[PDB]
C-alpha cells in the first residue's frame, strides 16, 4: 500500500481539441469509466473515451466555470455546479437524451444521498437544503444561527447510511431535524468530511470519533487541503488550496492515517480524482497567469503504482 | 440567423475566430 | 460499453452564439467587480484588445471570447478559495437517429 501508492507515472494528456486555450476545470469519471468528464471555464462539459483519446460529445449546462461533478451510481443521473451564474446547480438526465431535470438556482455545491440516491443534499452559504429527485421538491432546510461556524467553503453532507448530516461544523440528525452536535472550530474555510467507514469525522487536521466525539488524531499535513478517497475508503488524496493552488498532492493512509507520499506534478492543481479500480488518477493542471494573457488548462491521466 | 453550429460545421471558437 | 447521450452543443444556432457572447461579457463584468478588484477587470481588458485585436488582428468577437475566458477562470479561483463578498437555457439535443 505505501508501495502502490506512492509511485504514478504520467500516460496521457487532454485538451480542449477546437481551442487554442485549454480551459478544463474539473473532473470524473463516469459510471462505468468508459469516459472522463471535464467540465471547461466557459459552462460547457466534454466527454472523453479514455481508451481512444477522442473527444465524443459536448454538452451546454451553465455560463460559468463547472466547480463539480457527481455522476449517479447506476449512471442514469449528473449533479453539476458552476461559480456565479444562476441556476448554479442543476440536475441532468444521461440516458438517450441529455436533459435538465431540476434546477438549484441558488446552491452552490450539491450532492446525492449516499445509501440509496433518491435524495439531493444542496447547500447556499450556511444554509442546507434536502431535495426529493423525483418531484424537486425542497424536504427540508437546516440552520441554526446560534450554532454555525461560517466556513468559507461550507459544503453540507450526508454520512454514509444518511441518517445523519454534517452542515458547517454541525451535526444534524435528519429523522428529527435536530442538532446533535457543535463541533470545535479550528480554521476559517474547511467544513468537514464523513469517513467512508461511517466512524470518523474529519475536519481539516482533526479526526473525530462520531460515536463519542472523541478527538482521536491530528493530522497536520491535511491543512487547507481539498479531500478525495479512493473507492474503498483505504486511501486519501490531498491536494493543498492556500494563485494559491498548490502544486503537489499527498496520499495517505486512510486507516491509521499515515502519511504515505507527496508528489510534485509542477503545475497548479485544480482538482482530482479517482476511479473504482486504483488503476488511473486524472488532474486538472494548470500552467500561466492572468499577467501573462495565458491560462492553459490541461488534464493528465496517471497510472497508479508504475514509476 | 437560424443555422445550427453542427450544420455549418463550426464550433463556438472557430465561429468566431472566422468573420 | 457504456453509452452517452448526443452533444447538444452543435445545436446552438450561429445567431444564438453571437447574443450568448455578447450577453455573457457584459454580465461578467457587473459580477467581477464585486468581488475582484476593479482595476484588475480594466487591465486584464485592455491588454487582451492591444495583444489580439490590435496586435494579432483577431475580430472582436475572438477578442471577447478570450478575454472572457480568462475572467471565468480568475472567477473560478477565486470562488474556490471561498466567498464572503458583499437567460435562454440549453440548446435542444439533436434528433434522435441523426
Ligand atoms: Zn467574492
Amino acid at each position: 500500500r505505501h508501495l502502490i501508492f506512492s509511485r504514478f507515472r504520467p500516460i496521457s494528456v487532454f485538451r480542449e481539441a477546437n481551442e487554442d486555450e485549454s480551459g478544463f476545470t474539473c473532473c470524473a469519471f463516469s459510471a462505468r469509466e468508459r469516459f472522463l468528464m471535464l467540465g471547461t471555464c466557459t459552462g460547457q462539459l466534454k466527454l472523453y473515451n479514455v481508451f481512444s483519446g477522442q473527444e465524443e460529445a459536448s454538452y451546454n449546462c451553465h455560463n460559468s466555470a463547472i466547480t463539480h461533478l457527481e455522476p449517479s451510481r447506476d449512471g442514469s443521473l449528473l449533479l453539476t455546479s458552476a461559480t456565479w451564474s444562476q441556476p448554479l446547480s442543476a440536475l441532468w438526465g444521461m440516458k438517450s437524451v441529455f436533459d435538465m431535470k431540476h434546477s438549484f438556482t441558488e446552491d452552490h455545491y450539491v450532492e446525492f444521498s449516499k445509501h440509496s440516491q433518491d435524495r439531493v443534499i444542496g447547500t447556499k452559504g450556511d444554509i442546507a437544503h434536502i431535495y426529493d429527485i423525483q418531484t424537486g421538491n425542497k424536504l427540508l432546510t437546516l440552520f441554526n444561527p446560534d450554532l454555525a461556524n461560517n466556513y468559507k467553503r461550507n459544503c453540507a453532507t450526508f454520512n454514509p447510511t444518511d441518517d445523519l448530516v454534517l452542515n458547517d461544523g454541525v451535526l444534524w440528525d435528519v429523522r428529527s431535524a435536530q442538532a446533535i452536535h457543535k463541533f470545535d472550530k479550528f480554521n476559517m474555510n474547511i467544513s468537514g468530511v464523513f469517513h467512508p467507514n461511517g466512524l470518523e469525522v474529519i475536519i481539516n487536521t482533526e479526526i473525530w470519533d462520531l460515536r463519542t466525539f472523541h478527538l482521536l488524531h491530528t493530522v497536520p499535513a491535511l491543512d487547507q487541503c481539498r479531500v478525495v478517497f479512493n473507492h474503498t475508503g483505504t486511501v486519501m488524496y490531498g491536494a493543498m488550496l492556500q494563485s494559491p493552488f498548490g502544486s503537489s498532492f499527498r496520499t495517505f493512509n486512510a486507516t491509521d492515517y499515515k502519511p504515505i507520499a507527496t508528489i510534485d506534478v509542477k503545475r497548479n492543481i485544480f482538482d482530482l480524482c479517482t476511479d473504482t479500480k486504483d488503476c488511473y488518477l486524472a488532474v486538472i493542471e494548470n500552467q500561466g497567469s492572468m499577467d501573462a494573457l495565458n491560462m492553459d488548462t490541461v488534464c493528465r491521466l496517471y497510472e497508479v503504482g508504475r514509476q | 440567423n437560424p443555422t445550427r453550429l453542427r450544420e455549418a460545421s463550426k464550433s463556438r471558437v472557430q465561429l468566431f475566430k472566422d468573420d | 460499453r457504456e453509452r452517452i447521450p448526443p452533444g447538444n452543443s452543435g445545436e446552438e444556432t450561429i445567431g444564438e452564439a453571437f447574443d450568448w457572447l455578447d450577453r455573457t461579457v457584459e454580465e461578467i463584468n457587473r459580477a467581477a467587480v464585486n468581488h475582484l478588484p476593479r482595476e484588475l477587470i480594466f487591465q486584464v481588458w485592455r491588454r487582451s484588445w492591444e495583444y489580439w485585436h490590435d496586435e494579432m488582428g483577431m475580430s472582436v468577437s475572438y477578442t471577447k471570447y478570450r478575454y472572457l475566458c480568462l475572467i471565468q477562470k480568475a472567477m473560478f479561483m477565486h470562488c474556490k478559495k471561498g466567498c464572503r463578498c458583499l437567460r435562454p437555457g440549453p440548446p435542444p439535443p439533436p434528433p434522435p437517429g441523426l
